[PDB]
């Protein structure tokens, strides 16, 4: 038996409502159960049986339908909401999964907070050096992050990490890294990291110079 | 074990002293006390009785008591006197969790009846002891050494306080030592009116219900009902 | 209530056989029926196998036929899954659930799902072998300063494999935490940074520390962080 | 669609009287225990997980039960037993010497 | 063992009836008259108990299914909410009330 669910990702303002919808290959009478799962954590059971709502579960999930369709019904969505909904079929064996839709909170821009911060001398002393620039509560995720070694553009050594979206705010942060020898760290003396975002009518460029506090 | 004012030979509990009575502010009822450590008891008649025998009809004889050889002396027991200190102590502590922190707890003897309500009764061996407590509850209680009971002896037995039969105990030969735990008591409180700041108990008995409630306490009989109908799904092909 | 727990992460080499344990406290261990799930790293769930211990006859996926094997203990009230001959997409976290079924007679079972979840475990099988994390104290700065908030926290570099754990005042702090997945370099390890956001009139006041747990080797490691003397 | 299932050996119990038996570990004695079942060397004792019960010491119906059984092993014991109907008579007595003691005296008497 | 399920739910109890089907069966003059009655009654009792089981068509079995369909005015409780959190000591006590009804249904589908 295979379950298809849709829509596959799906954002909405607080305060509206949202729907998933996931279809049966094959009839398994009202077998369904809605699990809830947020980044970083096991997965939490919804409803059971289709439409039986589950104990210490808000009112705002609604489950309902039959034969080989199901839809799960959000009312009033909140700032913990987002995360990823999955549908199971128990009827029988053997058990499967659906995809899973990752519902989004949409809110209001919000600009970041630049901050930035050379390697410490714990690190500098196993010769390897990374410099951390870092983006805070920022929205939307999308964003330009680039780094400047004495005015020069650096590119092939600078990873991106991004948080998922935060349960109370709706809010995402972004860490660049710039990693290098110690010798390429020494080279140098000014290093800045540019940020370019919707929410900022100009690119914020936060720089230090070695040697400095 | 049959016995009066003491418990005796029974069970232990097993944290504290435990009272339990049907109506504790009803002084018409009994109080049962159980101990946490038995407080040991040695009883004895130190006579040197021989026992005869008479023969009062074909293939019918009588024992009768012939003569008892060297001194006469008189029944007893013993009981300790710093174990007794100690139980006291802790039934009066767990007493003043139903009438106050203030209130004065003094243990008098009984008051009235017969002969097996009054005393301490119980068999000792295949005799009748009936053993005089007045040295055991007497005392008052504010917020090596041993206590001799005398007992005295009787033949003629009415047990379960009924009337129309009476048996006769043969003699027993010889001298007669028994040691006994006490694991418990029965009490009854006295009324007192007219805003009385003191209580006295005092020790009671003659049911002998009440000596075998202390021991089927914690158990109930239950009867199995294996039948049950529920909704289900599945239907008869 | 109804717990379970599990083992701890699991580093094996391909070829090789894992064994994983979880334990119940709550129900009649019998009369429970109990599954393993696992999921890949950014992937969805499979579930794997399950079975009610009575019963005594587990029921597994055809992919997994000949390599997974369900067993119960009742006396230890614990269920074991073994895989064998593992490959190089086996790297996963893998679930205890738990969930109550009826009978209506004749071997009809009907369930309701999966109420009860473990905290998982990290099943990873590489080449590589263990190290020890390297923790570096990301000491905040004027730099670091914005509106009198001033962010500090903690970096881990060259440690293998996942996962590390990183609590701030052995978890006294919470609020502004914010722990970016770990990365893969050109070297083989992984590297993050756990930071935090506090007002900067406590640098002076409050002792900052980040306590950071590598199990597979090991290690705890307890860094302060405080400003850097100028 | 749901229809009715029947289930025979439910647990479930009401509150009853009954006459329960008397069993003792395995010769003349008053309470006739070798006439009992003999008892199991190790009894089982189940342990009802997440049961509450409710209990009254004051109206149990064993101890009606154990009062009525001991009075009458006693009346049993005492049938084949010797009658002392020949000794309702007239005694003569007097008071017991040689060798009591000062609490003990007038306690004893000897009667022909 | 026996009773063990007594605060189980009502799924967990349904895969041990046999337990409690086995402990009813088997698990001077004046007492031997008492304890033979005993036997006699608990005989009587099994029979009926399996005369009312043939009756309703489900001669030797343990679980049986009906043709009577559930009316919801006996409960309105959904089978997620019954059998996943429920215990059968519960259940009884909800459906004193219908238990005639419900018996008097499945005699006459029975016989019709
Ligand atoms: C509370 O329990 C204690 C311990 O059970 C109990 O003390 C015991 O008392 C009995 C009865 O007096 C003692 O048993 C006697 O011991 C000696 C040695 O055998 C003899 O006097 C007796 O045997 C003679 O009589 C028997 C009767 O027919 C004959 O069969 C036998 O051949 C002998 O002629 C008898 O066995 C027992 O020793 C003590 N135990 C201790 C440790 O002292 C106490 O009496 C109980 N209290 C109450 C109030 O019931
Ligand atoms: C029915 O009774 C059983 C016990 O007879 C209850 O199970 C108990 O549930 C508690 C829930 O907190 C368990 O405590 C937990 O245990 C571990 C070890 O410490 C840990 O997960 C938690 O810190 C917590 O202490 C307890 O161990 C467990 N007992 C047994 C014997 O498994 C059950 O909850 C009762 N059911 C209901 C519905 O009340
Ligand atoms: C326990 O006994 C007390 C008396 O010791 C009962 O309380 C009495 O209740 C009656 C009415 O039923 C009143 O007229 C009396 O004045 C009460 N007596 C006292 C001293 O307050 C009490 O009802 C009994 N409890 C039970 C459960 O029967
Ligand atoms: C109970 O204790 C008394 C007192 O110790 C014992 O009676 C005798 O007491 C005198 C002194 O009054 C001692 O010299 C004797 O040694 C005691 N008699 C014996 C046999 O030792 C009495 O014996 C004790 N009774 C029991 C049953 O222990
Ligand atoms: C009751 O009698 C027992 C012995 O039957 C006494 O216990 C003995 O006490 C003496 C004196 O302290 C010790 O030397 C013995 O070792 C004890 N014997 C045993 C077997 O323990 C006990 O003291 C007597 N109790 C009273 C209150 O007189
Ligand atoms: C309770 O104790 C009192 C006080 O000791 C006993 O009363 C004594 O009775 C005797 C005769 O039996 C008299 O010689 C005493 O003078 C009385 N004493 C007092 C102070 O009046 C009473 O008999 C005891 N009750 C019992 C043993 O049931
Ligand atoms: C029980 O013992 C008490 C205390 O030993 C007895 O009370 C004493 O009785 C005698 C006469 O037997 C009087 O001379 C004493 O004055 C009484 N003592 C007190 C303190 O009043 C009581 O009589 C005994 N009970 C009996 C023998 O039935
Ligand atoms: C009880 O009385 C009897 C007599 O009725 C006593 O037995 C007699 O004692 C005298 C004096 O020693 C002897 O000459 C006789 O031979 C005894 N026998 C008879 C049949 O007369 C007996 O000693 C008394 N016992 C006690 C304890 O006082
Ligand atoms: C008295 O109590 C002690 C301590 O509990 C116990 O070992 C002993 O057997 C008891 N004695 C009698 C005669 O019951
Ligand atoms: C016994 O305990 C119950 C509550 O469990 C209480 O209502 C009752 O009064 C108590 N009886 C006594 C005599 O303490
Ligand atoms: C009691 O008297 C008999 C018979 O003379 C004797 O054998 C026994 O030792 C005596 N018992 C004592 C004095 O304790
Ligand atoms: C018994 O207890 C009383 C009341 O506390 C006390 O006065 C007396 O000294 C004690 N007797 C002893 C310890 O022998
Ligand atoms: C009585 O005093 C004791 C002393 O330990 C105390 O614990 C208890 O609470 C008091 N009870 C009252 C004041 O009712
Ligand atoms: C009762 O106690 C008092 C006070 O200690 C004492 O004088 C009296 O003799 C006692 N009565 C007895 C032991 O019979």
């Amino acid at each position: 038996i295979q379950l298809t669910q849709s829509p596959s990702t799906l954002s909405a303002p607080v305060g509206a409502g949202v729907t998933i919808t996931c279809q049966a290959s094959q009839s398994i009478s009202n077998g369904l159960a809605w699990y809830q799962q947020k980044p970083g954590r096991a997965p939490k059971m919804l409803i059971t049986e289709g439409s039986s709502l589950k104990s210490g579960v808000p009112d705002r999930f609604r489950g309902s339908g039959s034969g080989t369709h199901f839809i799960l019904t959000i009312s009033d969505l909140q700032p913990d909401d987002s995360a990823t909904y999955f549908c199971q079929q128990y009827n029988t064996f053997p058990w499967t999964f659906g995809r899973g839709t990752k519902v989004e909170i949409k809110r209001t821009v919000a600009a970041p907070s630049v901050f930035i911060f050379p390697p410490s001398d714990e690190q500098l002393k196993s010769g390897t050096a990374s410099v951390v620039c870092l983006l805070n509560n920022f929205y939307p995720r999308e964003a330009k992050v680039q780094w400047k070694v004495d005015n020069a553009l650096q590119s092939g050594n600078s990873q991106e990490s991004v948080t998922e979206q935060d349960s109370k705010d709706s809010t995402y942060s972004l860490s660049s890294t710039l990693t290098l020898s110690k010798a390429d760290y020494e080279k140098h003396k000014v290093y800045a990291c540019e940020v370019t975002h919707q929410g900022l009518s100009s690119p914020v460029t936060k720089s230090f110079n070695r040697g400095e506090c | 074990v049959v016995s009066t004012q003491l418990l005796l030979n029974g069970s232990l509990a097993e944290e504290e002293v435990m009272i339990r009575s049907e109506n504790i502010t009803n002084n018409a009822k009994n109080i049962l006390v159980q101990f946490n450590t038995p407080v040991q008891i040695n009883c004895t008649r130190p006579n040197n009785n021989t026992r005869k025998s008479i023969r009062i009809g074909p293939g019918q004889a009588f024992y009768a008591t012939g003569d008892i050889i060297g001194d006469i002396r008189q029944a007893h027991c013993n009981v300790s006197k710093a174990t007794w200190n100690e139980t006291l102590g802790k039934v009066v502590k767990q007493l003043r969790k139903h009438f106050g922190n203030n209130t004065i707890i003094r243990f008098a003897n009984s008051s009235g009846g017969d002969l097996e309500v009054t005393t301490h009764s119980f068999n000792c061996g295949g005799e009748f002891f009936y053993c005089n407590t007045s040295g055991l509850f007497n005392s008052t209680w504010i917020s090596n050494d041993s206590i001799t009971l005398p007992c005295r002896i009787k033949q003629i037995i009415n047990m379960w306080q009924r009337i129309g039969q009476a048996m006769y105990a043969p003699p027993i030969q010889g001298v007669i030592r028994c040691v006994s735990n006490i694991t418990g008591l029965i009490l009854t409180r006295d009324g007192g009116s007219t805003n009385s700041t003191t209580e006295t108990f005092r020790p009671g008995g003659g049911d002998m219900r009440d000596n075998w409630r202390s021991e089927l306490y914690k158990y109930k009989v239950v009867k199995i009902e294996p039948l049950g109908v529920a909704p289900t799904r599945c239907k008869r092909r | 209530e109804v717990q379970l727990v599990q083992s701890g992460a699991e580093l094996k080499k391909a070829g090789s056989s894992v064994k994983l344990s979880c334990q119940a406290y709550g129900v009649a261990f019998s009369t429970y029926s109990f599954h393993w799930v696992r999921q890949a790293p950014g992937q969805g769930l499979e579930w794997l196998g399950g079975f009610i211990p009575l019963v005594g006859k587990p029921n597994y996926t055809n992919k997994f036929r000949g390599r997974l094997t369900i067993t119960a203990d009742e006396s230890a009230r614990t269920t074991y899954m073994e895989l064998r001959s593992l490959r190089s997409d086996d790297t996963a976290i893998y679930y205890c659930a738990g969930g109550g079924a009826y009978s209506s007679g004749g071997g009809r079972f009907h369930y309701f799902g999966m109420a009860v979840w473990g905290q998982g475990s990290t099943v990873t099988v590489s080449s590589a072998s263990t190290k020890g994390p390297s923790v570096f104290p990301l000491a905040p700065s004027s730099k670091s300063t914005s509106g009198g908030t001033a962010a500090l926290g903690c970096l881990v570099k060259d440690y293998f494999p996942e996962p590390v754990t990183v609590s701030w005042n052995s978890g006294a702090l919470t609020s502004g935490v914010h722990t970016f997945p770990a990365v893969l370099q050109s070297s083989g390890l992984y590297s993050l940074s756990s930071v935090v956001t506090v007002p900067s009139s406590s640098l002076g006041t409050q002792t900052y520390i980040c306590n950071v747990n590598h199990k597979p080797s090991n290690t705890k490691v307890d860094k302060r962080v405080e400003p850097k003397s100028c | 669609n749901l229809w009715v299932t029947v289930y025979y050996g439910v647990p479930v119990w009401k509150d009853a009287e009954t006459t329960l038996f008397c069993a003792s570990d395995a010769k003349h004695n008053v309470w006739a225990t070798h006439a009992c079942v003999p008892t199991d060397p190790n009894p089982q004792e189940i342990h009802l997980e997440n049961v509450t019960e409710e209990f009254n010491m004051w109206k149990n119906n064993m101890v009606e039960q154990m009062h009525t059984d001991i009075i009458s092993l006693w009346d049993q014991s005492l049938k084949p037993c010797v009658k002392l109907t020949p000794l309702c008579v007239t005694l003569q007595c007097t008071n017991v010497t040689n060798n009591i003691t000062d609490d003990m005296r007038g306690e004893l008497k000897n009667c022909s | 063992g026996f009773l063990g399920a007594a605060g189980s739910t009502m799924g967990a109890a349904s895969m041990t009836l046999t337990v409690q089907a086995r402990n009813l069966l088997s698990g001077l003059t004046v007492w031997g008259i008492k304890q033979l009655q005993a036997r006699v009654l608990a005989v009587e009792r099994y029979l009926r108990d399996q005369q009312l089981l043939g009756i309703w068509g489900c001669s030797g079995k343990l679980i049986c299914c009906t043709n009577v369909p559930w009316n919801s005015s006996w409960s309105n409780r959904n089978l997620s909410e019954i059998w996943d959190n429920m215990t059968w000591l519960q259940w009884d006590k909800e459906i004193s009330n219908y238990t005639q009804i419900i018996y008097g249904l499945l005699e006459e589908s029975q016989n019709q």
